[PDB]
């Protein structure tokens, strides 16, 4: 029925510009107010801007005022967001949204969102380091081992174990953004201590932006 | 209160 | 700007129980409160609009009440699909403002973490950096404190934590804490320790290693 489809997002340098578009279907576009709302990674919702049916009357959050411009083309069912002088903290998923009534910007329909990443970092593949099982792993008990996937940009990376054959007990953590502007994450798995000398554990790491594909065998460290 | 316009007039 | 204060930030309940979620505003917004549900990876969904109006298609177990400064979203009996994050939004004035969210999560019995510490690999050291990793595995509730110690000196400012979502099978969390040091700094110490405080542990558990040991 009602669809809102965003496009135009991507990676940009601080100081740079992007223009988002949202193309709508399933309602008479010119009769509705529209808004942009964003969500920074791991954070809540934040309203960015709104525009009235006629496309002249506009509203902005203080965070973006003077840098972002909302506009619409009623003959194309399209909403725009011109984003200038971008900053790292503008990084977020941007959603196109519809005001649910003729007198309110409260949102009923939302697009799937478009990701905007503002960073001066360059594309870089991770180094993958073993998190080796402890030599003190309990006899007949449970051991932990893993892989540290360090210093990559941009998101995302994927990690599997034993080419997808090992899934039980695996925890792959959300990446963290380091002060360097690069990401790191860890993936771990718990396994029987009794398996450490005979079973093979391999983390399969893929970072598509850099064409980095690494398999790291994680084993007890020899002494 | 209601400091905004949604439907242009 | 109008501030919306949602509480509690986390609501821990079981399927079948009544959920009560509060949103308080810094000024009277009449009845222009709206409530959203959001699931991981998904766009929010409008549940209740201005005037505590239940949206068409939304199950009857959701209801909004209150006006002025104190608003409530009630889920009469939680279904499994209702464990999610909920946001309130005022549409009384611009700028439009949201509460910071309430996560409705699955309550379960107390589970202590198992704890593991990992030294930096030789290959990482070769490159000029040392990351030390502490894992807290399969614990509940979420509250957990990790304190890094280096030759018994408490560390601050040089670690970062990350946490998984509640496990689909056992409703526990896992957490990793990473202590990041220069290679030079790593190599002027002997004992690296992770101390874990969690209410499921009768007293804190420490895992440690000595640099250069098997």
């Amino acid at each position: 029925e009602v669809q809102l489809v965003e496009s135009g997002g991507g990676l940009v340098q601080p100081g740079g510009s992007l223009r988002l578009s949202c193309v709508t279907s399933g309602f008479t576009f010119r009769k509705f107010g529209m808004s942009w709302v964003r969500q920074a990674p791991g954070k809540g919702l934040e309203w960015v801007a709104s525009i009235a049916t006629g496309g002249h009357t506009t509203y902005y959050s203080d965070s973006v005022k003077g840098r972002f411009t909302i506009s619409r083309d009623n003959s194309k069912n399209t909403l725009y967001l011109q984003m200038n002088s971008l900053r790292a903290e503008d990084t977020a998923v941007y959603y196109c949204t519809r005001g649910y009534s003729s007198t309110s910007y409260a949102m009923d329909y939302w697009g799937q969102g478009t990701l905007v990443t503002v960073s001066s970092a360059s594309t870089k593949g991770p180094s993958v380091f073993p998190l080796a099982p402890s030599s003190k792993s309990t006899s007949g008990g449970t051991a932990a081992l893993g892989c540290l996937v360090k210093d990559y940009f941009p998101e995302p990376v994927t990690v599997s174990w034993n080419s997808g054959a090992l899934t039980s007990g695996v925890h792959t953590f959300p990446a963290v953004l380091q002060s360097s502007g690069l990401y790191s994450l860890s993936s771990v798995v718990t396994v029987p201590s009794s398996s450490l000398g005979t079973q093979t554990y391999i983390c399969n790491v893929n970072h598509k932006p850099s064409n980095t594909k690494v398999d790291k065998k994680v084993e007890p460290k020899s002494c | 209160k209601g400091n905004y316009v949604v439907t242009s007039h | 700007d109008i501030v919306l204060t949602q509480s509690p930030a986390t609501l821990s309940l079981s399927p079948g129980e009544r959920a009560t979620l509060s949103c308080m505003t810094s000024t009277d917004i009449d009845d222009d409160m709206n409530w959203y549900q959001q699931k991981p990876g998904q766009a929010p969904r409008l549940l209740i609009s201005e005037g505590n109006t239940l949206r068409p298609g939304v199950p009857a177990r959701f209801s909004g009440s209150g006006s002025g400064t104190d608003f409530t979203l009630t889920i009469s009996s939680l279904e499994p699909e209702d464990f999610a994050v909920y946001y309130c939004l005022q549409s009384f004035n611009v700028p439009l403002t949201f509460g910071q969210g309430t996560k409705v999560e699955i309550k379960r019995t107390v589970a202590a973490p198992s704890v593991f510490i990992f030294p930096p690999s030789d290959s990482q050291l070769k490159s000029g950096t040392a990351s030390v990793v502490c894992l807290l595995n399969n614990f509940y509730p979420r509250e957990a404190k990790v304190q890094w110690k280096v030759d018994n000196a408490l560390q601050s400012g040089n670690s970062q934590e990350s946490v998984t979502e509640q496990d689909s099978k056992d409703s526990t969390y896992s957490l990793s804490s990473t202590l990041t040091l220069s290679k030079a700094d790593y190599e002027k110490h002997k004992v690296y320790a992770c101390e874990v405080t969690h209410q499921g542990l009768s007293s804190p558990v420490t895992k440690s290693f000595n640099r250069g040991e098997c």
